[PDB]
């Protein structure tokens, strides 16, 4: 029931700034001790920043001193991280946490910052359909887009078990392309069709490609 | 200071057994009439009791008990009162010193106790004491029915030597010659309730208690009423004779003396006494002074929160989710608060939830307790106490266990943020065993304290040596090295200026984001439309008639964004309409209507 | 309940002796402790008395005169304090018991009685009695100067028998072998008021009397002075020690015992007592409750009218014609009323002329009495007592006789039309020998009582049996058969809907003169510019914006009988003028004068 829902990560331009939301619910904001973390791809965990809103303690990593912010508005039970003048080592996925016992029980589930020049691309999704066995595969194709991430789900969330999302690739060209497959029975194909939800945040596409067996 | 309080924590095993002594030897150190029980219970062999040896008086009970100590030195002991009584009955309990070279108590020593005034005498199981059944209790007494309510325990592990040959006939209270019992009651004339030998001429005043050296109401060895400037009376000070005599005016009843004016921490009343609670259709006015006094109330009665310990809370030993609600939006409780592992893990017994961390915000309020704070259970979530952020004072009129104001124990928060607590009006603090807490040495409790009898007992924290870092020591910026936790903005004093909550090193005078003046170390913001200056006093005030320039227009004496147009400052004034100059100043219009006026004139109207 | 109240009749011959005994049943069954005196006088032969067998403690004095019975089993009293004293000198006095198989008290049989507080005993005339002479009275006293106050008769009719062979020392209250005499005081120890025994270690607690079963205060077999919660003490509970201890908070002292809240009709002071009367200076607030308290006056406190037995009037027996004027426009008496037959005769001793009926009006406005109303006479022209009309508490706080709050005897009233009257806080009803009055039991005096242990005591008025006609009992609308006298305007309760003072079956509704709607089975009349309706509700309320139709125009939202016509609804208002509608709304006016409107139109403006 303790939870933290972050948000505001994405895409800005070297030198340009950007502020991260860690919305709480139950427990305030005000009278914890909100920490934020950060993880560079293929890193360690760093220790970014930290408020006791309560107390007015701010702590900040000398990494990030003087270009970020820490803040809570009370009022929204909301922990922000301003940050300024970023650049390429910042791109990460950030975290936010709760202080406990002397621990940090409850996590966000971790928004993505990526420092870049490179405009905004919108995936296309290409199906991968099925041919003429007992088991057969079939997938969806997210190819050209940028920033990272994209989100491949089936059928709304109810198909779970048999999907392989793989990790995305940097092409030649600086954008990215992944593919997620999935396995289902070689009698299911005709009057059993699946569909795949792809969601890049960050250029606004919700496509929904149905893949039949052609 | 002569007076002090005593505890009442009974046969309970200390709290915290390593500054238990302490605890004691504060609390005695000097006393000399003992405001309340004086209980003095489970101490080590070779503890060190000297600070007892004033001990003259006592107005509750004494009860030494489990003690492995061989002596307790209470030799100037001369009445206790029996006020209170121990297990509703003694007034005097002696119980298990020394296990069922060998631990134990002795001898009592008692050998000025000459007067129990109600309450009997209970003695027992202490294996090595020697001589309680040699005292005549009977003499001690105040009256004879009080034998009805003795019971002496004999049994013991050793043999006893005799009374010093010295001894009267047979009665002391241990082996020295000076210890034996001197009889003030049994051995009278006459009337006489104590007497200082059998001869009608050696009979004590009327008002004497324990016994006396002369029979004047001057010669009393204790006062069987009230001590009014060292003459003992039946009554405190309407006339009926028409004149005027020495000995000041009327006093006020504190403990069994007369006195001037009620000691610090107290409360006057109508009724003529001193008191640490108000009566029914009573308040409690603050004088300029800063004293205090309990008065009935013209109107009815207010609003008051009662904390635990009063009212419909005198049974309620903790602070739960069942009552919590009660002290919302409180600024002042009357009573004391406790916090208890009960509190947070609630009891499955009743259909009481655990109390979760964010109910603690209804304390925010809160900046007076009259009884005490104890703390020995906390959310792991909060590092602090800044629930009680704005606490100012806490009066100790009521005492945990009888000593304490302020305990904090068992915690892992890993600063205080009591960052507005003044004072501490009476009894000790308490923290110990909080192995995560830092800044319990940067605060100056010497400040918080008012007598100097009382003191910080501390031990199990994390160790003063490893309070050394960031996060760990006061800022740069706090005055004296003193604050409640880390950063600006929890100083006790601010070394240069405050902005708002924080300590700042400069206000924005001459350069800076917005402009600012300073005023009592504050730094506040100039009016939007003041015009910032290089290197120069932008303002003198926030009053947009206090600018060096203005940034836009000028309206005698206002800077502001626009000229006026049709404003009227108040009903039944005329509308004012201006326009702006060259330079900058708002101009009047001319005659009016037809061109109701501005900068090139307008019609409609 | 266990504590009720004494009477105070003293030697006086009952008012009504059939129904005397059982005024004594109500007022002792149950009960315990006395508070008052105990009269036990004119008691019959075969008097069944086995309702006092409960008493345990008296006040006052007890009173054993004038009775044929052969003995009052009073074996359960312990203490009788003596507060009051009988003749002024005895607190208790056994005086003609038979005359000058025969009648005649035989023994006392006070086998309990170990204290006698204050005053002395006077045993006279009693031609049965034995084995007074018997009993060490000094024992039973308090001090040894009682003793002194002391006279007891001797003489005597018959021969007595020994005292059971099982007794002690020959002193005994009877013939019985339990009713041996107790000894609890010269057959004492040392110092001991009081003990169980003849060692030191027998003493009773200071603040037992009568006795004790052990050393502690919580042994007494009576208090001395408090009972707080089966705990004796000096004072009922300004705090000097700095803590809190179990035993509820702060009481209030009611009769010799410690109590949270006052009983039903008392009062609480600020000094911390019970009262039935408050102080000078001081008003009678009634709180939300119903719970009543004396305070002192903030300003001058306001006019007051007394009644007898309270200020100027506290010697006067009875309202005369010298006196009635007081009374006018009294709402609330504090004090009693008394008519006795020297009222209406008037004494011709005193220039004092007989009070005549019609002076009686001054008590219509009356609505309360603290104290009592007895009526032993009254004008023959009165059939009731109408002029009470309003009527609607007898506190009773004072008692007639001691015992009744209201007494009607020897009237010939025809019924009562005391038609306002829903409660008497305290005491007995009597209501005897008035021959003609009916409607007594068609009274619900179980609803205007409060505790279960009062009653109405009735006889020798009109057979029940007898009232039955039209004129002699309740009137068909009366709910649940309850009156104070004849016709629909006399009931309690109102079986349907009320028009004013009287009963009616229907409210004027569909049909009717006019046209009414209800409120709280309240018949109201509708706005006379209402249009009344065929079978159909006319109005929901007084106001005419209430109306289902209007009668004649219409003025929205008001049924109106003529338009506005230069009415200005208030100053600073311009005047609204109006003309009527062929259907017959009124429609305003247009521009303003030349043509200064009406219907067509007028000039002179
Ligand atoms: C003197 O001490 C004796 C007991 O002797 C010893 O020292 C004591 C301090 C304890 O450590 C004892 O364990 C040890 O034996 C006391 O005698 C005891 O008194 C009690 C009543 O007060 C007797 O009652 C018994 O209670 C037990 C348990 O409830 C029952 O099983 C028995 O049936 C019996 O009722 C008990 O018999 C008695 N002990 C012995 C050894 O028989 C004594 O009270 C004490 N004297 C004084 C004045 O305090
Ligand atoms: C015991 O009783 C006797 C009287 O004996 C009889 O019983 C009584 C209860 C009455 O019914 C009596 O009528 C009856 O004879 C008491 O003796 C009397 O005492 C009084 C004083 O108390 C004596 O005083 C007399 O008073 C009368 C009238 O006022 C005068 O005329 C006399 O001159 C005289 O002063 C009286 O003499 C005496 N009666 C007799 C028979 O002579 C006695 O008091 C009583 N004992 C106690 C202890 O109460
Ligand atoms: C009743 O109370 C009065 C208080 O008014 C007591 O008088 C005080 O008692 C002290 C000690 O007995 C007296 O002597 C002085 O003592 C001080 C401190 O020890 C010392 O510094 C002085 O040199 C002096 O000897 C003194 O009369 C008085 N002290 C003061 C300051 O008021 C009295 O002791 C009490 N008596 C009874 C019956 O208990
Ligand atoms: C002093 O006053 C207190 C009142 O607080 C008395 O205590 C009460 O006394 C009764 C009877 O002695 C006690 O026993 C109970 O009696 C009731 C009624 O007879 C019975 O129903 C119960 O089963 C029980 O046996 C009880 O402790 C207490 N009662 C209540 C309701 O408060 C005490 O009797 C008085 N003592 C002296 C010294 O007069
Ligand atoms: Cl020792
Ligand atoms: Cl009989």
């Amino acid at each position: 029931e303790v939870q933290l829902v972050e948000s505001g990560g994405g895409l800005v331009q070297p030198g340009g700034s950007l502020r991260l939301s860690c919305a709480a619910s139950g427990f305030s904001i005000w009278w914890s001790w909100i920490h934020w973390v950060r993880q560079a791809p293929g890193k360690g965990l760093e220790w970014v920043a930290s408020i006791s809103p309560s107390s007015g303690w701010t702590s900040y990593a000398d990494s990030v001193k003087g270009r970020f912010t820490i803040s809570a508005d009370t009022s929204k039970n909301t922990a922000y991280l301003q940050m300024n003048s970023l650049r390429a080592e910042d791109t990460a996925v950030y975290y936010c946490a709760r202080w406990w016992s002397s621990a940090m029980d409850y996590w966000g589930q971790g928004t993505l910052v990526t420092v870049s020049s490179a405009s905004t691309k919108g995936p296309s999704v290409f199906p991968l359909a099925p041919s003429s066995g007992g088991t057969a595969a079939l997938g969806c194709l997210v190819k050209d887009y940028f920033p990272e991430p994209v989100t491949v789900s089936w059928n709304s969330g109810a198909l779970t078990s048999g999907v392989h999302t793989f990790p995305a690739v940097l092409q030649s060209s600086g954008l990215y392309s992944l593919s997620s497959v999935v396995t289902v029975p070689s009698s299911s194909l005709g009057t059993q069709t699946y569909i795949c939800n792809v969601n890049h945040k960050p250029s606004n596409t919700k496509v929904d490609k149905k893949v039949e067996p052609k | 200071t002569q007076v002090c309080t005593g505890t009442d924590m009974k046969l309970r095993l200390p709290a915290s057994p390593e500054t238990h002594l302490d605890m004691l030897r504060h609390l005695y150190q000097g006393c000399q009439v003992v405001q309340g029980n004086l209980e003095l219970t489970y101490l080590p062999t070779n503890a060190s009791l000297s600070f007892l040896q004033d001990i003259q008086e006592v107005q509750g009970y004494v009860l030494i008990a489990h003690n492995q100590v061989r002596q307790v030195p209470l030799q100037r002991l001369r009445i206790v009162r029996g006020t209170q009584l121990f297990e509703d009955n003694y007034a005097l309990a002696v119980l298990d010193n020394g296990d069922p070279s060998p631990g134990g108590l002795r001898e009592l020593q008692l050998r000025s106790l000459t007067e129990i005034l109600k309450g009997g005498v209970l003695i027992q199981r202490n294996p090595q004491l020697c001589y309680q059944d040699t005292i005549l209790w009977k003499d001690i007494f105040h009256k004879n029915n009080q034998l009805a309510l003795t019971l002496i325990d004999t049994n013991r592990s050793r043999a006893c030597h005799p009374c010093s040959p010295m001894c009267k006939g047979s009665r002391c209270w241990g082996e020295s010659s000076e210890d034996c019992q001197s009889l003030t009651r049994t051995v009278c004339a006459g009337g006489c309730a104590r007497c200082k030998g059998p001869l009608p001429t050696d009979c004590c005043h009327e008002q004497c208690a324990a016994g006396c050296t002369g029979p004047k109401h001057s010669d009393c060895l204790a006062c069987l009423h009230f001590n009014h400037s060292g003459i003992c009376e039946l009554h405190c000070p309407n006339t009926d004779t028409f004149e005027s005599m020495p000995n000041p005016e009327g006093r006020y009843t504190f403990g069994a003396s007369c006195v001037t004016a009620c000691p610090y921490n107290y409360l006057s009343t109508d009724v003529g006494s001193c008191t640490l609670v108000c009566p029914l259709h009573n308040q409690e006015v603050t004088a300029e002074d800063g004293t205090q006094r309990c008065e009935k109330c013209s109107k009815p009665c207010a609003r008051v929160c009662y904390g635990l310990g009063m009212e419909h809370l005198r049974e309620v030993r903790a602070v739960t989710s069942a009552n919590i609600q009660e002290f919302a939006g409180c600024k002042k409780i009357f009573g004391s608060l406790a916090f208890l592992p009960e509190s947070f893990d609630g009891d499955p017994a009743s259909n009481t939830a655990p109390l979760q961390p964010e109910q603690l915000q209804v304390f925010e309020t809160l900046e007076e307790i009259t009884g005490y704070l104890y703390i020995s259970a906390w959310p792991d979530s909060l590092p602090d106490l800044s629930v009680f952020q704005n606490l100012q004072v806490i009066r100790g009129r009521i005492l945990h266990n009888g000593a304490y104001s302020l305990t904090l124990q068992g915690l892992g928060i890993s600063w205080l943020g009591l960052r507005s607590l003044r004072e501490l009006g009476s009894g000790l603090a308490l923290i110990h065993h909080n192995t995560h807490l830092c800044f319990v040495h940067t605060v100056p409790w010497d400040q918080l304290f008012r007598n100097p009898h009382q003191a910080l007992l501390h031990t199990a924290n994390r160790p003063e040596d490893e309070c050394v870092g960031e996060g760990l020591a006061c800022h740069q910026l706090c005055a004296r090295g003193h604050c409640w936790g880390p950063g600006p903005t929890q100083c006790v004093n601010c070394s240069q200026f405050l902005r708002g909550q924080e300590c700042v090193e400069e206000c924005r005078v001459l350069q800076g984001l917005p402009r600012e003046y300073v005023n009592a170390r504050h730094c506040l913001p100039c009016h939007p439309e003041c015009q910032p200056q290089n290197g120069s006093v932008t303002c003198f005030g926030p009053e947009a008639d206090q600018c060096v320039a203005c940034a836009h227009y000028k309206d005698p004496p206002f800077c502001v964004a626009r000229c006026p147009s049709g404003v009227k400052p108040d009903l039944s004034y005329m509308p004012i309409w201006k326009f702006p100059d060259e330079e900058g100043a708002c101009q009047p219009c001319p005659i009016n209507c037809t061109h109701s006026c501005v900068d090139l004139d307008d019609k409609g109207c």
